[PDB]
């Protein structure tokens, strides 16, 4: 018992009729925010004398 | 709705921080009614900020 009893083709469609989108772009945007601290200060005493 | 300032420029974010939701004998649920705390709070003439 050998035959040939089945087959798989590699045949397409021609997206002349734009059927297909395939995959999509789109624009994007993100925004990150970093915000400054202050710190301590040092100090210098002096007399107001 | 508010921007999202960190992260993406299309995202709409929802802040509702609100301590004056009034409950009182004067408020009915849902399906109408005044029972349990509603009409506790009209005997007592009482009524909750949530």
């Amino acid at each position: 018992d050998l035959a040939v009893i089945g087959f798989e083709l590699d045949t397409r469609f021609t997206n002349t009729n734009r059927r297909q989108r395939g995959h999509l772009l789109q624009t994007r945007a993100l925004q990150f925010r970093h915000p400054i601290p202050m710190h301590a200060p040092v100090t210098l005493p002096m007399d107001t004398m | 709705f508010q921007p999202d300032l960190v992260g993406d420029t299309r995202n709409a974010v929802i802040r509702f921080d609100s301590d004056d939701l009034v409950v009182s004998g004067d408020t009915t649920f849902i399906d109408g009614s005044a029972d349990g705390v509603i009409n506790d709070l009209k005997t007592a003439k009482l009524s909750l900020r949530l």
